[PDB]
């Protein structure tokens, strides 16, 4: 069919856009170096970068989260003309109703980044439309030491600012800015969860 | 076959570009022609006599008026909204399908050509003198 | 040999779309770099460098996991098992070798196509400071040092400010050594 | 601070910062070598003694 | 199905290699007129006459061609009649709100073919500049090419009653609209002969929008008892003018107006200029926030409120540099407070006065916080009252008059 790329490279593309989100607000220019053709370039590696922000001061963590949903705003509103040309079919621009463009993104962009379905979507019929997937692609590989499972959420916490973005930038692709929350919500057998505004 | 002006309108009625493929000729002589056309077919769009359905993949063409000679064509694509209004010469026009569907493709290459530099992640996202000049040596790639 | 190995990991290996996606992402945040830093784009080579380092060093162990490879020394067989079995797994390209150099020491990467600056026009105020993709030495400089080499890679020239085409001239500088498992008595 | 200004030491600074008077020192016009002879001197009374 | 007849109209049309005999099928459109009484079922509705109209504007555009090969002036005077029928038919309840601005500003251009007749088009000058307003390139700089020669060539001053503008203001906005819609290189003709009417007509009472001419900004520095004051560069866009430009620098109390200079030749473009200032204000304070007001006055305050809250914070310090100043200092005291103040004195002498400032009213030298105002004072010694007196706040203004 289409021409393809390998998962392992873009999944692990996926998840270090916070210590480059960390790189670029703690480096506006134990941390090392390198060379190269007589130069020097400064390096900080992942695991001493996402643990600057467990020490975080509430204004830089709060400034960092901006730029995770900004990352995920330009891919978003950047993917969703590619999807249109992939089919999109019978919605629209201003698009009075919401839960055809919630079938819409669960069937038509959650496949294209995670390969699955969203596939759980509860209905508040004033518009607060509730996504829920149980397992996470990119949280597939993560965990802390031997029985510190408090200390971890609040660690990994950045790593859900990505599908802010994403489900912000398919729907100013439709008209608007709108109001998005995140959720952790486990399984009931062998989670995540957002909102609509 | 060889169009005379392409227009593409935004979200609004707000003109994104009303651009001419011969560029400086000997009858340029007003650019009001083709531009007058795009402001009238920007208002064919609530015509309640022409209708554009809303269950597929593929939106579909139309063929809106005729006037000065020049046929226009033109295609709202109903996700991002984008009103695109093309005009040909009236005797270029053979009346069979298969410059009709050669004008579809036509369709399908300035969508896509369009939507590329829509999608061109260096830009500032806005209506700069980046796009337009983008765009014009893009179709002097394609129309020369 | 190898390019029959190689169609054979192409065909056990989890696939996605490489248009309409990673074009995008890396896009993305070469533009968040052209914003971040606020319109200069001397110092987003070296940010992308010292990111490219950090993802090329965790991507070694994924690529000796897939396909079984001894320690490679010459530069006869790193630039083999580059333009045969690495590009060709994880890009679905593969590159050609030119250049050669004396001593068996500095080629050059001529990439055919290249799907990180798949699509994309560059605005007219980088022609003569921005390297696009300038992972692709992040990732040959932080994996070839983690089979124990030591390397230099940098762009030459690129299809985006220049005809000519994208090529990376990676030197051999030194091998480096195996340490001996204390200091002394 | 003055209550080492008569014991072993004097003119040694007590725990202000400098990075808030050096953005100030660039906000202004103030050239690179003001700004190298200012930066010595502040540096040097970080921690001093007379 | 009249769309389907529209098939059938441009069925014809395909099979039509005969340009006199294609009028006969003109006569077809007569035919058409035949299904124009044949397609009406009423009188009046909107969806109906919005039907109807397209096929007699099909029809108004062959007769219009019919007269390909050229009824001396009964053309040119009798269209219009159909026209505006055409128009009342499409200006029947729905909206069609271009049509009508078309359709008028067709009427205007056979009207412009006349003599310079009374406007439609120069008195819906809202209209005209809102062909203007969706960044309209092309239509919107004939709509107002052909206004400007109306309002220059029917010269009577007196303008309609929209707004009673009647004076040159009018045209003085089209000239402006027209020169900031125009080329850059090409307009040398049409800057010239209508920015020469408003220097004899100096109504000069405008309030322009600055998107001809830009400014970008520098940093500051000092001069002889004076601010060098953010040595701006500005673009170009036209011939010359003469402006006594002044930018607004302005903190979170108070506002500078700093950067001001009289006379001013630009011509070329990366105009460089230094606007050298004096009345340095807030002792030349750090927290100067840029209002960035520009107002460029040549013969008209064409300004541009560029405005924002970005912080960028313009500081623009202050320096002693052998310059007439004053000071405050309190020695060679008795047991009870007071004050001083010596001043680096010069030549020229004028006034200065200094004012307590507190929540409450913290030094006295009267009964209330005075002033306490002289002329050419070099040293001279103010007292204080009682209050819960740590450190009080001052501010000495000082008109010092060695500048102007």
């Amino acid at each position: 069919s289409l021409p393809k790329v390998s998962q392992s490279v873009y999944q692990m593309l996926l998840n270090e856009m916070v210590p480059l989100a960390m790189g670029i607000e703690r480096q506006i220019s134990i941390k090392r170096l390198k060379i190269e053709e007589h130069h020097t370039v400064d390096i900080i590696r992942s695991h001493n970068l996402i643990h600057e922000l467990y020490k975080a001061d509430e204004e830089e963590k709060e400034k960092v989260l901006a730029r995770l949903r900004n990352i995920g705003f330009q891919i978003g509103l950047k993917l969703s003309e590619l999807l249109i040309f992939s089919n999109n079919p019978n919605l629209k621009f201003k698009e009075m109703d919401l839960l055809l463009i919630m079938k819409f993104i669960c069937r038509d962009v959650w496949k294209q980044i995670f390969g699955k379905q969203i596939d759980n979507l509860k209905t508040n019929h004033r518009g607060t439309f509730y996504l829920l997937d149980y397992d996470y692609r990119p949280i597939q590989s993560f965990s802390l030491e031997e029985d510190a499972k408090n200390e971890e959420l609040k660690m990994i916490e950045p790593f859900l600012e990505i599908p802010v973005g994403i489900i912000r930038g398919v729907l100013s692709s439709l008209g608007y800015s709108s109001e998005e929350v995140i959720c952790l919500a486990s399984f009931i057998d062998r989670g995540v969860s957002f909102h609509v505004q | 076959l060889r169009p005379c002006f392409v227009s593409l309108i935004d979200e609004s009625d707000k003109p994104i570009l009303i651009y001419v493929p011969n560029e400086a000729e000997n009858e340029m002589n007003d650019v009001l022609k083709y531009n007058v056309l795009s402001n009238i077919s920007l208002d064919y769009f609530e015509s309640a006599l022409v209708e554009w359905h809303s269950l597929d993949s593929k939106p579909l063409l139309k063929s809106i008026f005729q006037l000065e000679g020049v046929s226009v064509f033109a295609m709202l694509i109903k996700q991002t909204g984008l009103k695109i209004v093309i005009g040909f010469e009236q005797k270029s026009l053979s009346g069979a399908d298969d410059e009709f569907e050669a004008i579809n493709q036509i369709f399908e290459t300035v969508r896509k050509i369009y939507i590329r530099v829509k999608c061109n992640p260096l830009l500032v996202s806005g209506d700069e003198k980046s796009i337009i000049k983008s765009l014009e040596r893009k179709f002097d790639e394609l129309f020369i | 040999s190898l390019k029959a190995m190689g169609e054979e990991i192409w065909k056990n290996k989890t696939e996605k779309i490489n248009t309409e996606l990673f074009t995008l992402t890396y896009g993305s945040i070469v533009a968040q770099l052209c914003q971040d830093y606020e319109r200069d784009f001397n110092k987003v080579n070296d940010h992308l460098y010292s990111m490219g380092y950090n993802i090329g060093c965790r991507l070694i162990e994924d690529f000796l996991a897939r396909t079984a490879l001894p320690r490679c020394e010459n530069l006869v067989k790193t630039s083999e098992v580059l333009s045969k079995c690495a590009f060709k797994i994880f890009l679905n390209i593969t590159p050609n070798i030119t250049n050669w150099s004396h001593n068996k020491d500095t080629f050059s990467l001529i990439l055919d196509e290249n799907p990180l600056a798949d699509f994309v026009e560059l605005p007219m105020d980088a022609m003569k400071s921005l390297w696009y993709s300038n992972i692709l030495c992040g990732v040959l400089k932080g994996s070839l040092e983690m089979v124990q080499l030591d390397c230099d890679v940098w762009f030459v020239s690129d299809i985006l400010r220049g005809d000519s085409q994208t090529e990376i001239k990676v030197k051999l500088n030194r091998i480096l050594k195996d340490e001996i498992p204390i200091g002394e008595d | 601070y003055d209550y080492d200004a008569f014991k072993e030491n004097r003119i040694i600074r007590l725990l202000k910062t400098s990075i808030d008077l050096n953005k100030t020192k660039s906000k202004i016009r103030n050239l690179c070598i003001e700004k190298a002879v200012l930066d010595k001197i502040l540096i040097c009374l970080n921690k001093v003694s007379r | 199905a009249f769309q389907l007849i529209k098939n059938f109209i441009e069925s014809i049309s395909i099979e039509y290699r005969k340009s006199v005999r294609l009028l006969e099928f003109k006569h077809y459109f007569i035919t058409s007129m035949l299904s124009y009484f044949e397609f009406e079922n009423v009188s009046n509705p909107l969806l109906c006459e919005i039907k109807a109209e397209l096929l007699m504007l099909k029809r108004d555009n062959w007769v219009q061609g019919v007269m390909a090969t050229s009824e001396t002036v009964f053309q040119e005077n009798f269209l219009t009649l159909t026209k505006e029928i055409l128009s009342l038919f499409n200006k029947c309840e729905g909206k069609r709100q271009r049509i009508v601005d078309i359709l008028s500003i067709e009427i205007g251009l056979l009207y412009y073919q006349g003599k310079k007749y009374e406007e439609a088009v120069s008195l819906f000058l809202s209209c005209y500049e809102y062909y203007t307003q969706t960044n309209k390139n092309s239509i919107g700089l004939k709509i107002l090419q052909v206004f400007i020669d109306s309002l220059s060539h029917c010269p009577k001053l007196d303008v309609l009653q929209i707004d009673g503008e009647s004076v040159s203001a009018s045209a003085v906005l089209t000239n402006a609209f027209l020169n900031i819609l125009k080329l850059c290189k090409d307009n040398d003709s049409k800057e010239i002969w209508w920015k020469k009417f408003m220097d004899l007509q100096m109504k000069v009472h405008l309030a322009r929008a600055n998107v001809s001419a830009i400014e970008v900004n520098l940093k500051s520095y000092g001069f002889p008892e004076d601010i060098s004051t953010k040595t701006m560069r500005l673009s170009l866009k036209n011939m010359g003018g003469d402006v006594i430009v002044f930018g607004a620098s302005d903190f979170l109390l108070k506002k500078g107006e700093n950067k001001l200079i009289l006379e001013c030749r630009d011509i070329m473009y990366g105009e460089f200029s230094l606007l050298s200032f004096e009345i340095i204000v807030e002792g030349i304070t750090f927290v100067k926030e840029f209002p960035e007001n520009q107002d460029e006055f040549i013969v008209v305050p064409e300004i541009y409120c560029k405005e924002s809250t970005k912080v960028l914070v313009k500081q623009a310090h202050n320096l002693n540099l052998g310059e007439y100043a004053l000071e405050l200092k309190s020695v060679q005291s008795d047991a009870l407070e007071s004050l001083q103040v010596e001043v680096e004195v010069q030549k020229n002498i004028g006034n200065m006065k200094n004012l307590p400032v507190s929540f409450s009213m913290d030094e006295i030298q009267a009964r209330k916080r005075y002033n306490t105002p002289f002329e050419n004072v070099r040293l001279e010694y103010y007292l204080l009252d009682q209050i819960t007196a740590f450190d009080l706040i001052i501010k000495t203004s000082f008109t010092k008059k060695n500048d102007q």
